[PDB]
């Protein structure tokens, strides 16, 4: 893993509305396969980089487990931030619509 | 009385020139004609339907931008019809859920 | 001294129980093709349910 | 072209396309 | 059994479940004296949940 | 005398036409008769830049 | 009636680390919800990395039935 | 028709005790009817309701890069092979 | 790869343990009917008491209490694709009206919660000086001896 | 080079099946006489037997209520004493006589013998299926008892 | 054949047998006395009454 | 060939492949049952019969739930009471 | 009412009504969807393993 930072960035600049019309105006005259193409070989000059610098380079977060930490470490954020976000919605919405743990009731007794 | 039975009629046959494998290379051609053809006619089939669609969408929407916008209010418009449709029935729904209030 | 409650028992999601839904569940939205049905049937002169005479 | 020089089988398994046939063979039960 | 007598909401609250099941009994003898009955659908394509499983005919 | 009627007119012999408006009028009937203040309430919706999530 | 025994062995040998994993952790889950002090904890934490090391020695002991029970001569 | 007195549920409903009330609704009700579900609420959208369907929502889609690992890996074994020793199987299914 | 297994020795559509026979048998099980959707006649088995469908219920109504409605789902699966004039015993009824009453009383008390009703929300009214008191003492009954 | 000119894949296919046909009954006949009669006609034809009557025809629990109910059994073999929850296939055509018949023997039945399901009482000259259709449906457990009364 | 299912919830995470919630009236809590008082410790997320 | 760990498939399949015949038998008689049934329609029947039901008993003495007509001593204007 | 026999001949449904029981409890609902994932990633794991 690495640029963390700069992929931070990146998400700021793509919220910025700006940059959606400088991203409007760079489209004209581009194609889908092309985009495709483009973000493809960014996501592999990534994967890339980090293959041949791991070989003799380390980074400030190296330790014992290697990238294995870093990268456990973007799952553990990702689920914080996106799927617990996403139970507790899902818990407010079971609590006002049968009750907490609505969900697991038994059925109905015949 | 002697043996009555052969012994291929107890041995199991060759571990690995058996009859099955020796079958089913023996019926390879026939099954690659076989599927093939389908393939083919599904594949010649797919092309007809999808070259006139790719032709006629971007005759009139060249580039990415547009056709961008151009699904973007297909995904529109198809919401909103849905949306129509269940009012309609929501309102129906409404109405069936005022009759239980009113039990 | 019933309306407007206060928040009585605790609201919370155990550890690892699914959800059962995407990220587009939003943007998803419910259909019935029964006014679609009727419309067709109304144009069609299809059968009409015994309901339609008082 | 015709049943019999269809259903011939050098006609069929060389020149013939089975495709279709075939297909329909495949998809019997739901045309049933 | 339950003293109705004395206790009626308690003993109706144990018997009401005979008096549906006679209820029910009515509306069955009606139902088989004049003939009511309904057209059913076809099989539906998984009535049996599994190929090897029996599908108990039910009158 | 043997019907359990206010008139003589028991309504129309043909059922009615579906209609959005009529629905909405039935509707809005039935809620001023019921009365009940609580309809419509919405304690907990599901956060989304869409005005109703789902539906 | 081998046929019986065969898949008893299996099913055994395939749920031994889910159980390790599951009961095994709930008795653990007790213990912590009981647990206030300190001392207590610093020697249930080493109670706990021996649940781990039994978890992953369940585990290996499962592989190799495993691999016992679904290898084929032919 | 026995036990008017104890059996309440077959009674009729308070308002019918009140000699007060195009076609109107009828006098007299009994409390039987809480035992039906569509007795006072319409059967509207009965048949209907079970037909209002939506999709599933999974996705089956993990990228498999094989340039990670050297080692094979064990696989299951699923079904038994009934191409070889057709004939015999029912009789050597049962050993090992 | 695929197609020049079946002619392999041992790697027959799902018979080995190869990859493709693992793919061989996946594609069997889809085929096959075991994983389908149940039938209507079947829905009141598993799925009607179904956390994923209580959810999917719950957020398509979004405002609303969909146990009314299930059980209803319920009434019709077992009398108009099943068969049964009477599909719901004493349990199932006093369900149903213990149901319609919690809709009532939803709708007559606005923000009413769980005591009263099984509902529970964070985003409450309150006054403004909310008072807090021990409550009474439970009320001494009268008892011999 | 695949197929001639001249013969048919039809042709094909029945030489085919002529060929699949001898290879079965050669090793048919070069077979264990112990094993193939059993593997080959007797425990198929008994699994036929059982599947198609269960998919075809409709069975019912039968019950009696007292013992002094019970049929004389003794005589015939294999059964020496009536068991409650007999499972009984029958058809479509059959009567609550013809059921109560076939659970006595053909012999002389007790005295107001009667037939029931979930509570409800049938009459004698009633379809059973209808019967239990209409009054205990998915539930054929059927009881006979004596209603004297 | 005619009475219905209870849902079924198993796996390393997460299952739905070490407890039972009841039905939609008669509800019961699904975690035993011992961890009644810490089931704050068995969520992803708590959110408290409000006193 | 075989294992422990394919014991439930050897028993599935030595249990469920000799009942296929029977399947695809009881298969081919409901349809000539159906196909008898519809014949049986076309020529023609005085009360209806219901194709998809286990059984229909009805006739002129006979009500569609195996019990007597009522009110079919005489002889009505109109026909057929049904 | 619950001693209900059952002929000793359908026996041989004893694998039908396993199978039975588990699509009508397991395969055809969530959990079953699960499976089939489940078996997908076996042979994904396959896959990667000959690779
Ligand atoms: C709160 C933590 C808990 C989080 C939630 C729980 C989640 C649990 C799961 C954890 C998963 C972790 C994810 C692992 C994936 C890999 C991540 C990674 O390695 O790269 C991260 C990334 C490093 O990027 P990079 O690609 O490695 O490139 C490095 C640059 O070249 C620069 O080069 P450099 O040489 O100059 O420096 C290299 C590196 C150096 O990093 C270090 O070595 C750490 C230095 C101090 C050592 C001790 C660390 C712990 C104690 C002090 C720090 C407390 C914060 C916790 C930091 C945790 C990460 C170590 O720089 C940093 O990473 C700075 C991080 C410290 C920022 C402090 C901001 C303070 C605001 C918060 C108030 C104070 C703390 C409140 C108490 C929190 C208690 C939990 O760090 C950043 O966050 C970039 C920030 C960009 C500017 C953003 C604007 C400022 C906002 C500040 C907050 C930024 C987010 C951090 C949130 C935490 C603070 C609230
Ligand atoms: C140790 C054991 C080993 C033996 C194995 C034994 C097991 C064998 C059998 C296999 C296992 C079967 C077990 C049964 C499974 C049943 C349970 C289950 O599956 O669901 C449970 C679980 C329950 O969730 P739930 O609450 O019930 O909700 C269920 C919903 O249906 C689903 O919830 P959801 O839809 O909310 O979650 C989907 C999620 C994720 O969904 C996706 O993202 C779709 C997948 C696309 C993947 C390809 C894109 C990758 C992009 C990478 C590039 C990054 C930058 C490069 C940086 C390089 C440096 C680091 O969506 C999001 O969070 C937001 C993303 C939205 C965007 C996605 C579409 C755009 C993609 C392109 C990005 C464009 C960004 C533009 C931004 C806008 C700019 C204007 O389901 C999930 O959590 C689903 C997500 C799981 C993700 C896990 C994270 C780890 C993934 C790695 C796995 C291991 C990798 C191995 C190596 C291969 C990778 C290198
Ligand atoms: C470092 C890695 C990279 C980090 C950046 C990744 C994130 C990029 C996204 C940035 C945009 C965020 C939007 C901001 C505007 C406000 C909206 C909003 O945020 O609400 C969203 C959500 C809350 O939403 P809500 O409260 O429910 O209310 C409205 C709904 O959201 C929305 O209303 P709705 O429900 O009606 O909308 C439904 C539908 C609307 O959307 C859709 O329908 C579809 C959207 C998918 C679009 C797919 C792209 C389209 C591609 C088209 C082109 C295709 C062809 C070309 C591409 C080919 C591909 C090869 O679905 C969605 O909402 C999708 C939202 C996805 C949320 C983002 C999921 C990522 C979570 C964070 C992952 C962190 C990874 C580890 C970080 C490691 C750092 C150490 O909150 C967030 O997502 C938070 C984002 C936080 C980003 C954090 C970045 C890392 C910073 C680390 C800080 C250190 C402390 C962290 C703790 C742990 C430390 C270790
Ligand atoms: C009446 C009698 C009845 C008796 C009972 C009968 C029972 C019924 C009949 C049974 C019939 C038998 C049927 C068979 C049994 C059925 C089994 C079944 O269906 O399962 C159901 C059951 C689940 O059903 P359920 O109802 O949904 O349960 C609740 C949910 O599961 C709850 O979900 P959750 O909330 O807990 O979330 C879980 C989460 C868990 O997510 C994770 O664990 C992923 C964590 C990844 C962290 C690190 C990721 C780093 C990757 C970074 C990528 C680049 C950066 C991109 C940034 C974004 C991505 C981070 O999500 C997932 O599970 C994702 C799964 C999909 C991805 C699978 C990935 C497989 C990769 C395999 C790799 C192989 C490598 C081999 C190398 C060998 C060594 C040389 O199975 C489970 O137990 C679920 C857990 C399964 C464990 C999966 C763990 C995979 C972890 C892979 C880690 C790889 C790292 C390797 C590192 C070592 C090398 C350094
Ligand atoms: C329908 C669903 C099928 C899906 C699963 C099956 C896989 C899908 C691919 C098709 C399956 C069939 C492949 C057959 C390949 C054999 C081709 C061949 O040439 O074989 C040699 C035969 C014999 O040829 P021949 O000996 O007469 O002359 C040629 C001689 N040589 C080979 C030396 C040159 O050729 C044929 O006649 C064609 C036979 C195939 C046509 C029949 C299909 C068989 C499947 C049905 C089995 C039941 C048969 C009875 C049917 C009765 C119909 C009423
Ligand atoms: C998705 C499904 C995938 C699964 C595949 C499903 C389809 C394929 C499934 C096949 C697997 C099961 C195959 C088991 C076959 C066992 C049956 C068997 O071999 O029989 C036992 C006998 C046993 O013979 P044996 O006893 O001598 O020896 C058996 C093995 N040992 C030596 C170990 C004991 O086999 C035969 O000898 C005959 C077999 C061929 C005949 C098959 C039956 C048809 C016979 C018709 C001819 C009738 C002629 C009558 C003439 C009368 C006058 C003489
Ligand atoms: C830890 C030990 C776990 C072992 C569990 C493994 C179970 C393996 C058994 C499953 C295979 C059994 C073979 C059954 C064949 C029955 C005879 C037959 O040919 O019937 C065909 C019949 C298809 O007929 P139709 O449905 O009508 O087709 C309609 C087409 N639209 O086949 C079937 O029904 C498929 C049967 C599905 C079996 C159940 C699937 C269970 C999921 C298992 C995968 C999960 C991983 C299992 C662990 C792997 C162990 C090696
Ligand atoms: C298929 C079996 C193999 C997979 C095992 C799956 C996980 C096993 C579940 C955890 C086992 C221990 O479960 C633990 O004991 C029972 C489970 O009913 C519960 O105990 C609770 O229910 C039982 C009912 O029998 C009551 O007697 C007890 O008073 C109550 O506390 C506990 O709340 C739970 O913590
Ligand atoms: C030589 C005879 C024909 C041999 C080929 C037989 C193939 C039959 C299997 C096809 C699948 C049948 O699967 C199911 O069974 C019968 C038709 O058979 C139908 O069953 C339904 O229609 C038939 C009409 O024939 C009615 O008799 C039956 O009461 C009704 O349930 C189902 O709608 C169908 O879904």
């Amino acid at each position: 893993g690495f640029h963390f930072q700069q992929y931070i960035a990146m998400a700021g600049r793509a919220i910025n509305p700006v940059q959606w019309t400088r991203a409007w105006r760079r489209m004209e005259g581009k194609s889908a396969t092309e985009v495709y193409r483009d973000a493809l070989a960014w996501t592999n000059n990534q994967f890339a980089q980090i293959s041949r610098a791991s070989q003799y380079r380390a980074w400030w977060w190296q330790n014992p487990l290697g990238m294995g930490l870093v990268l456990y470490g973007t799952y553990k954020a990702w689920h914080m931030i996106y799927m617990v976000r996403k139970q507790k919605k899902t818990a407010q919405l079971v609590a006002a619509a049968y009750g907490q743990g609505g969900q697991w009731l038994n059925p109905v007794p015949r | 009385f002697g043996p009555t039975l052969p012994d291929h009629a107890y041995y199991g046959e060759h571990a690995t020139y058996n009859y099955f494998v020796l079958f089913i290379r023996g019926m390879r051609p026939y099954l690659e004609k076989i599927f093939g053809d389908c393939a083919s006619t599904i594949k010649n089939a797919a092309v007809a339907v999808y070259r006139p669609v790719n032709a006629f969408v971007v005759k009139h929407n060249p580039d990415l931008r547009l056709q961008f916008v151009a699904f973007a209010s297909f995904i529109a418009t198809h919401m909103a019809i849905t949306k129509e449709f269940n009012d309609m029935y929501q309102r129906l729904v409404d109405i069936t859920s005022l009759l239980e209030l009113q039990a | 001294s019933m309306d407007h409650g206060m928040q009585y028992s605790s609201i919370y999601w155990e550890t690892s129980h699914r959800t059962y839904l995407p990220f587009w569940a939003s943007l998803t939205q419910k259909f019935s093709w029964k006014i679609m049905d009727d419309q067709i049937r109304s144009f069609l002169r299809l059968p009409k349910p015994v309901t339609t005479e008082p | 072209v015709s049943f019999s020089q269809f259903f011939d089988s050098e006609y069929f398994w060389t020149k013939a396309n089975v495709g279709p046939f075939f297909l329909f063979l495949f998809t019997s039960p739901f045309w049933y | 059994s339950a003293q109705a007598r004395i206790d009626p909401q308690g003993a109706a609250t144990k018997c009401v479940k005979w008096f549906n099941e006679w209820r029910q009994c009515a509306w069955d003898q009606e139902k088989m004296v004049k003939g009511y009955n309904y057209i059913e659908d076809r099989r539906a394509r998984k009535h049996k949940p599994y190929i090897g499983a029996p599908d108990l005919q039910y009158s | 005398h043997l019907y359990n009627v206010d008139s003589t007119d028991l309504g129309s012999a043909v059922a009615p036409v579906r209609s959005k408006e009529q629905l909405d009028r039935v509707a809005d009937s039935l809620k001023a008769d019921l009365n009940l203040p609580g309809y419509g309430h919405i304690p907990y919706k599901w956060e989304s830049l869409r005005p109703n999530p789902g539906a | 009636r081998f046929y019986f025994m065969y898949m008893a062995r299996t099913t055994f040998q395939a749920v031994r680390p889910l159980l390790a994993f599951s009961v095994f952790g709930e008795v653990m889950k007790l213990v912590l919800a009981t647990m206030s002090s300190g001392l207590f904890s610093f020697l249930f934490s080493f109670v706990l990395a021996f649940e781990v090391f039994y978890f992953f020695l369940q585990c290996y002991i499962s592989y190799t039935f495993l691999t016992m029970f679904f290898t084929v001569l032919f | 028709p026995f036990m008017w007195r104890q059996r309440a549920y077959c009674a009729p409903v308070p308002s019918a005790f009140a000699s007060q009330q195009g076609v109107r609704k009828p006098l007299l009700r009994s409390n039987s009817e809480s035992l039906s579900v569509f007795s006072q609420i319409p059967d509207g959208l009965l048949g209907h309701t079970t037909s209002v369907t939506m999709g599933n929502s999974d996705i089956f889609f993990l990228p498999k890069p094989s340039n990670l690992l050297k080692i094979a890996l064990p696989a299951f074994v699923f079904m038994p092979n009934l191409t070889i020793f057709t004939r015999a199987f029912p009789f050597y299914a049962h050993t090992s | 790869q695929f197609w020049e297994a079946q002619f392999a020795n041992r790697s027959f559509f799902f018979f080995g343990n190869a990859w493709t026979s693992a793919a061989a048998f996946a594609f069997f099980i889809w085929w096959s009917r075991v994983f389908d959707p149940p039938p209507k006649e079947r829905l009141d088995r598993y799925w009607l008491n179904s956390p994923k469908f209580r959810i999917l219920s719950a957020f398509h109504n979004p405002g609303k209490r969909p146990g009314l409605k299930i059980s209803l789902m319920t009434y019709e699966a077992r009398y108009c694709y099943r068969g049964l004039d009477h599909p719901f015993t004493l349990n199932e009824m006093k369900d149903f009206l213990f149901k319609l009453r919690e809709q009532y009383l939803v709708n007559k008390y606005e923000g009413i919660q769980f005591p009263f009703v099984f509902r529970q929300f964070n985003r409450v009214s309150t006054p403004g000086t909310l008072e807090v008191h021990t409550s009474p003492a439970l009320q001494q009954q009268p008892h011999f001896h | 080079p695949l197929g001639v000119k001249g013969r048919s894949v039809f042709a094909g296919m029945r030489s085919f099946i002529g060929q699949r046909l001898g290879r079965l009954y050669d090793s048919f006949y070069y077979s264990q006489s112990s094993t193939k009669y059993v593997m080959v006609f007797l425990f198929p034809a008994g699994i036929f037997y059982t599947r198609f009557r269960a998919d075809t025809k409709l069975g019912y629990h039968v019950f009696i209520n007292e013992e002094k109910l019970y049929p004389d059994y003794s005589q015939n073999y294999f059964d020496t004493k009536w068991t409650n929850g007999r499972k009984v296939y029958l058809d479509d055509e059959t009567t609550v006589e013809q059921l109560k018949a076939q659970i006595y023997g053909g012999k002389a039945a007790p005295e107001n013998v009667k037939v029931a399901c979930r509570g409800r009482v049938f009459e004698d000259a009633d379809n059973v299926a209808m019967a239990v259709r209409a009054f205990c449906k998915r539930d054929p457990r059927l009881l006979l008892f004596q209603d004297n009364l | 054949h005619e009475q219905p299912y209870r849902a079924f919830s198993l796996g390393f995470t997460a299952n739905n047998l070490s407890g039972n919630w009841g039905d939609y009236i008669d509800r019961q809590d699904n975690k035993n006395a011992l961890m009644r008082p810490a089931r704050m410790m068995f969520t992803d997320v708590f959110i408290p009454t409000t006193k | 060939s075989t294992s422990p760990g394919l014991a439930f498939a050897n028993l599935t399949l030595l249990l469920d492949v000799p009942q296929l015949p029977a399947i695809w038998a009881v298969n081919a008689w409901r349809e000539l049952n159906g196909l008898f049934t519809e014949m049986k329609t076309l020529a023609g029947t005085s009360d209806l019969l219901y194709p998809s039901n286990r059984y229909n008993p009805q006739n002129e003495k006979t009500n569609r739930m195996g019990r007597p007509r009522k009110y079919n001593h005489g002889e009505w204007m109109f026909g057929n009471s049904y | 009412y619950d001693n209900t026999a059952s002929p000793k001949s359908e026996l041989i449904f004893m694998a039908g009504n396993a199978l039975g029981y588990c699509t009508e409890r397991f395969f055809e609902n969530e959990y079953g969807q699960s499976i089939f994932m489940f078996a997908l990633g076996l042979a994904y794991l396959a896959m990667l393993g000959h690779e």
